Protein backbone atom coordinates (compact mmCIF):
# COMPACT_ATOMS: atom_id res chain seq x y z
CA UNK A 1 0.00 0.00 0.00
CA UNK A 2 3.06 2.22 0.45
CA UNK A 3 3.76 2.35 -3.28
CA UNK A 4 0.55 1.15 -4.95
CA UNK A 5 -1.81 3.33 -2.90
CA UNK A 6 -3.87 0.27 -1.97
CA UNK A 7 -4.82 1.46 1.54
CA UNK A 8 -7.48 -0.50 3.38
CA UNK A 9 -6.76 0.10 7.04
CA UNK A 10 -7.96 3.66 7.63
CA UNK A 11 -11.00 2.62 9.62
CA UNK A 12 -8.84 1.66 12.61
CA UNK A 13 -8.13 5.30 13.58
CA UNK A 14 -10.31 6.64 16.37
CA UNK A 15 -8.57 9.90 17.25
CA UNK A 16 -5.77 12.17 16.22
CA UNK A 17 -4.85 15.19 18.30
CA UNK A 18 -2.50 17.89 17.13
CA UNK A 19 -0.73 20.27 19.47
CA UNK A 20 2.14 22.70 18.91
CA UNK A 21 4.57 23.21 21.79
CA UNK A 22 2.26 21.09 23.98
CA UNK A 23 0.03 24.01 24.94
CA UNK A 24 -1.57 25.06 21.65
CA UNK A 25 -4.16 22.74 20.17
CA UNK A 26 -4.22 23.19 16.44
CA UNK A 27 -7.97 22.77 15.54
CA UNK A 28 -8.51 24.67 18.81
CA UNK A 29 -10.02 28.12 19.30
CA UNK A 30 -13.43 26.43 19.00
CA UNK A 31 -14.17 24.89 15.67
CA UNK A 32 -15.11 21.27 16.11
CA UNK A 33 -17.82 20.01 18.49
CA UNK A 34 -15.01 18.64 20.63
CA UNK A 35 -12.47 21.36 19.81
CA UNK A 36 -9.05 20.10 20.80
CA UNK A 37 -9.07 16.60 19.33
CA UNK A 38 -10.30 15.18 16.06
CA UNK A 39 -12.28 12.01 16.55
CA UNK A 40 -12.42 9.77 13.50
CA UNK A 41 -15.07 7.65 15.17
CA UNK A 42 -16.89 7.58 18.48
CA UNK A 43 -18.26 4.43 20.07
CA UNK A 44 -20.40 5.19 23.12
CA UNK A 45 -22.19 8.36 22.10
CA UNK A 46 -24.78 10.43 23.93
CA UNK A 47 -24.56 13.86 22.36
CA UNK A 48 -25.59 12.48 18.96
CA UNK A 49 -22.16 13.35 17.57
CA UNK B 1 -27.40 -29.23 62.73
CA UNK B 2 -24.13 -27.93 61.33
CA UNK B 3 -25.70 -24.65 60.13
CA UNK B 4 -26.19 -23.80 63.79
CA UNK B 5 -22.48 -23.08 63.58
CA UNK B 6 -22.15 -20.00 61.47
CA UNK B 7 -20.35 -16.76 61.96
CA UNK B 8 -21.25 -13.35 60.88
CA UNK B 9 -19.43 -10.09 60.54
CA UNK B 10 -20.95 -6.72 59.58
CA UNK B 11 -20.44 -5.44 56.05
CA UNK B 12 -17.74 -2.81 55.39
CA UNK B 13 -18.85 0.80 56.15
CA UNK B 14 -19.37 2.62 52.84
CA UNK B 15 -20.29 6.33 52.87
CA UNK B 16 -21.57 7.91 49.68
CA UNK B 17 -22.32 11.59 49.10
CA UNK B 18 -21.41 14.54 46.84
CA UNK B 19 -17.74 15.66 46.64
CA UNK B 20 -15.92 18.42 48.57
CA UNK B 21 -17.21 21.55 46.80
CA UNK B 22 -19.31 19.60 44.30
CA UNK B 23 -16.19 18.53 42.46
CA UNK B 24 -16.89 17.00 39.06
CA UNK B 25 -20.55 18.05 39.02
CA UNK B 26 -19.84 20.49 36.21
CA UNK B 27 -17.63 20.21 33.19
CA UNK B 28 -14.65 22.48 33.49
CA UNK B 29 -11.63 22.19 31.25
CA UNK B 30 -13.43 20.01 28.78
CA UNK B 31 -14.02 19.69 25.06
CA UNK B 32 -17.56 20.03 23.77
CA UNK B 33 -18.92 20.66 27.23
CA UNK B 34 -17.52 24.17 27.61
CA UNK B 35 -19.62 26.73 29.43
CA UNK B 36 -20.95 29.89 27.86
CA UNK B 37 -21.20 33.42 28.98
CA UNK B 38 -21.80 35.69 26.07
CA UNK B 39 -23.82 38.69 24.95
CA UNK B 40 -27.38 38.00 23.81
CA UNK B 41 -26.97 39.83 20.51
CA UNK B 42 -23.23 39.30 20.03
CA UNK B 43 -23.53 35.55 20.70
CA UNK B 44 -19.72 35.22 20.76
CA UNK B 45 -18.56 33.22 23.76
CA UNK B 46 -16.49 35.08 26.36
CA UNK B 47 -15.39 31.88 28.10
CA UNK B 48 -12.50 29.77 26.84
CA UNK B 49 -11.70 26.66 28.85
CA UNK B 50 -8.38 24.96 28.21
CA UNK C 1 -4.91 31.44 -0.70
CA UNK C 2 -6.40 34.87 0.09
CA UNK C 3 -5.61 36.34 3.51
CA UNK C 4 -7.10 39.29 5.46
CA UNK C 5 -10.88 39.47 5.90
CA UNK C 6 -11.68 35.88 4.67
CA UNK C 7 -11.92 33.92 7.95
CA UNK C 8 -11.68 34.45 11.69
CA UNK C 9 -12.78 31.85 14.23
CA UNK C 10 -12.05 33.65 17.46
CA UNK C 11 -13.89 31.39 19.88
CA UNK C 12 -16.78 30.52 17.59
CA UNK C 13 -17.81 27.01 16.63
CA UNK C 14 -18.45 25.96 13.06
CA UNK C 15 -21.38 23.80 14.25
CA UNK C 16 -23.94 24.79 16.88
CA UNK C 17 -26.53 22.34 18.17
CA UNK C 18 -29.88 23.80 19.14
CA UNK C 19 -32.03 21.76 21.49
CA UNK C 20 -35.85 22.24 21.53
CA UNK C 21 -37.51 24.94 23.65
CA UNK C 22 -40.97 23.37 23.34
CA UNK C 23 -41.93 19.79 22.55
CA UNK C 24 -45.23 18.02 21.97
CA UNK C 25 -45.66 14.26 21.84
CA UNK C 26 -49.07 13.63 20.29
CA UNK C 27 -49.98 10.24 18.83
CA UNK C 28 -49.54 11.24 15.19
CA UNK C 29 -47.27 14.28 15.44
CA UNK C 30 -44.23 15.43 17.31
CA UNK C 31 -43.69 19.20 17.39
CA UNK C 32 -40.41 20.83 18.29
CA UNK C 33 -39.70 24.53 18.46
CA UNK C 34 -36.18 25.92 18.53
CA UNK C 35 -34.69 29.33 18.96
CA UNK C 36 -32.32 29.56 16.05
CA UNK C 37 -29.94 32.35 16.83
CA UNK C 38 -27.55 33.82 14.35
CA UNK C 39 -25.06 35.96 16.23
CA UNK C 40 -23.80 39.37 15.18
CA UNK C 41 -21.23 39.20 12.39
CA UNK C 42 -22.32 35.79 11.16
CA UNK C 43 -24.33 34.62 8.20
CA UNK C 44 -26.03 31.23 8.31
CA UNK C 45 -26.97 29.22 5.24
CA UNK C 46 -30.18 27.24 5.76
CA UNK C 47 -29.05 24.61 3.28
CA UNK C 48 -26.74 23.18 5.95
CA UNK C 49 -29.52 22.73 8.51
CA UNK C 50 -30.73 19.22 9.24
CA UNK D 1 3.51 32.21 46.83
CA UNK D 2 0.89 30.44 44.73
CA UNK D 3 -0.80 33.29 42.84
CA UNK D 4 -2.74 35.86 44.98
CA UNK D 5 -1.56 39.52 44.33
CA UNK D 6 -5.05 39.93 42.73
CA UNK D 7 -5.95 42.59 45.33
CA UNK D 8 -7.87 45.91 45.70
CA UNK D 9 -6.87 49.47 44.87
CA UNK D 10 -4.31 50.39 47.61
CA UNK D 11 -6.41 53.26 48.82
CA UNK D 12 -7.10 54.13 52.43
CA UNK D 13 -10.57 54.76 53.95
CA UNK D 14 -12.16 58.20 53.25
CA UNK D 15 -11.92 60.96 56.02
CA UNK D 16 -15.07 61.80 58.10
CA UNK D 17 -16.52 63.60 61.17
CA UNK D 18 -18.60 61.18 63.33
CA UNK D 19 -16.84 57.94 62.11
CA UNK D 20 -18.87 57.21 58.86
CA UNK D 21 -20.72 58.60 55.73
CA UNK D 22 -20.67 58.16 51.86
CA UNK D 23 -19.01 60.61 49.38
CA UNK D 24 -18.98 58.47 46.15
CA UNK D 25 -16.79 59.82 43.28
CA UNK D 26 -15.99 63.14 45.16
CA UNK E 1 -44.42 -1.75 13.66
CA UNK E 2 -44.09 1.37 15.77
CA UNK E 3 -41.85 4.39 15.93
CA UNK E 4 -41.09 6.78 18.75
CA UNK E 5 -38.68 9.70 18.97
CA UNK E 6 -36.38 10.64 21.79
CA UNK E 7 -34.64 13.93 21.16
CA UNK E 8 -34.73 15.75 17.84
CA UNK E 9 -31.86 18.23 17.51
CA UNK E 10 -31.14 20.94 14.97
CA UNK E 11 -27.55 21.32 13.68
CA UNK E 12 -26.66 24.52 11.83
CA UNK E 13 -23.25 24.89 10.13
CA UNK E 14 -21.90 28.45 10.03
CA UNK E 15 -18.97 29.50 7.82
CA UNK E 16 -16.36 31.28 10.03
CA UNK E 17 -16.44 34.47 7.95
CA UNK E 18 -14.26 37.41 9.06
CA UNK E 19 -16.27 39.82 11.20
CA UNK E 20 -15.79 42.94 9.05
CA UNK E 21 -16.62 40.95 5.89
CA UNK E 22 -19.62 39.47 7.64
CA UNK E 23 -21.10 42.85 8.49
CA UNK E 24 -20.33 44.29 5.09
CA UNK E 25 -22.54 41.54 3.75
CA UNK E 26 -25.19 42.29 6.41
CA UNK E 27 -25.52 45.86 5.14
CA UNK E 28 -25.89 44.78 1.55
CA UNK E 29 -28.54 42.14 2.24
CA UNK E 30 -30.55 44.49 4.45
CA UNK E 31 -31.67 46.41 1.43
CA UNK E 32 -34.65 45.87 -0.83
CA UNK E 33 -32.67 45.82 -4.08
CA UNK E 34 -30.77 42.87 -2.65
CA UNK E 35 -33.74 40.87 -1.41
CA UNK E 36 -33.39 37.14 -2.01
CA UNK E 37 -35.72 35.17 -4.26
CA UNK E 38 -36.38 31.47 -4.64
CA UNK E 39 -38.65 29.34 -6.78
CA UNK E 40 -39.84 25.75 -6.80
CA UNK E 41 -38.27 23.36 -9.28
CA UNK E 42 -41.82 22.19 -9.89
CA UNK E 43 -43.92 25.30 -9.77
CA UNK E 44 -47.42 23.97 -9.95
CA UNK E 45 -50.98 23.72 -8.75
CA UNK E 46 -51.67 20.09 -7.95
CA UNK E 47 -55.16 18.70 -8.25
CA UNK E 48 -56.39 15.14 -7.89
CA UNK E 49 -59.62 14.25 -9.66
CA UNK E 50 -61.31 10.89 -9.14
CA UNK F 1 -25.26 55.19 58.02
CA UNK F 2 -25.28 57.19 54.72
CA UNK F 3 -28.82 58.47 54.16
CA UNK F 4 -28.93 58.92 50.36
CA UNK F 5 -27.21 57.65 47.17
CA UNK F 6 -26.55 54.09 48.62
CA UNK F 7 -29.95 52.39 48.22
CA UNK F 8 -32.82 52.78 45.80
CA UNK F 9 -36.36 53.54 46.95
CA UNK F 10 -37.71 51.93 43.74
CA UNK F 11 -39.26 48.47 43.64
CA UNK F 12 -36.33 46.19 42.94
CA UNK F 13 -35.74 42.58 43.89
CA UNK F 14 -32.65 41.52 45.77
CA UNK F 15 -33.01 37.96 44.47
CA UNK F 16 -34.01 36.69 41.05
CA UNK F 17 -34.54 33.19 39.81
CA UNK F 18 -33.89 32.61 36.14
CA UNK F 19 -35.74 29.57 34.84
CA UNK F 20 -34.10 27.69 31.89
CA UNK F 21 -34.91 28.91 28.38
CA UNK F 22 -33.80 25.57 26.94
CA UNK F 23 -32.70 22.34 28.54
CA UNK F 24 -31.97 18.90 27.17
CA UNK F 25 -31.02 15.81 29.10
CA UNK F 26 -28.48 13.56 27.39
CA UNK F 27 -27.45 10.10 28.56
CA UNK F 28 -24.82 11.32 31.01
CA UNK F 29 -24.86 15.11 30.72
CA UNK F 30 -27.50 17.73 31.33
CA UNK F 31 -27.40 20.97 29.35
CA UNK F 32 -29.13 24.04 30.75
CA UNK F 33 -29.23 27.46 29.09
CA UNK F 34 -30.61 30.66 30.67
CA UNK F 35 -31.03 34.26 29.75
CA UNK F 36 -29.40 36.18 32.55
CA UNK F 37 -30.56 39.76 32.37
CA UNK F 38 -29.23 42.69 34.31
CA UNK F 39 -31.56 45.67 34.23
CA UNK F 40 -30.55 49.28 33.84
CA UNK F 41 -29.06 50.73 37.01
CA UNK F 42 -28.57 47.27 38.50
CA UNK F 43 -25.08 45.89 38.92
CA UNK F 44 -24.68 42.14 39.34
CA UNK F 45 -21.78 40.26 40.88
CA UNK F 46 -21.12 36.73 39.66
CA UNK F 47 -19.88 35.76 43.14
CA UNK F 48 -23.48 35.66 44.29
CA UNK F 49 -24.83 33.52 41.43
CA UNK F 50 -25.31 29.79 42.01
CA UNK G 1 -11.07 18.35 -15.75
CA UNK G 2 -10.97 20.43 -12.47
CA UNK G 3 -9.67 18.79 -9.27
CA UNK G 4 -8.38 19.85 -5.77
CA UNK G 5 -5.71 22.35 -4.49
CA UNK G 6 -6.51 24.56 -7.56
CA UNK G 7 -9.66 26.47 -6.37
CA UNK G 8 -7.93 29.88 -6.30
CA UNK G 9 -9.80 33.24 -5.88
CA UNK G 10 -6.56 35.36 -5.37
CA UNK G 11 -8.64 38.48 -4.37
CA UNK G 12 -9.66 39.35 -0.78
CA UNK G 13 -13.08 40.74 0.27
CA UNK G 14 -13.44 44.10 2.14
CA UNK G 15 -10.71 46.81 2.58
CA UNK G 16 -10.63 47.54 -1.21
CA UNK G 17 -14.24 48.80 -0.86
CA UNK G 18 -13.41 52.25 0.54
CA UNK G 19 -13.58 52.81 4.33
CA UNK G 20 -12.14 55.73 6.34
CA UNK G 21 -11.74 56.12 10.09
CA UNK G 22 -13.38 58.20 12.87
Amino acid sequence: PYLDGTFYLNHTFKKVSITFDSSVSWPGNDRLLTPNEFEIKRTVDGEGY
Amino acid sequence: EINLVQQSMPNRPNYIGFRDNFIGLMYYNSTGNMGVLAGQASQLNAVVDL
Amino acid sequence: APTHDVTTDRSQRLTLRFVPVDREDNTYSYKVRYTLAVGDNRVLDMASTY
Amino acid sequence: DINFSSLAPRHGTRPFMGTWSDIGTS
Amino acid sequence: ASISFTSINLYATFFPMAHNTASTLEAMLRNDTNDQSFNDYLSAANMLYP
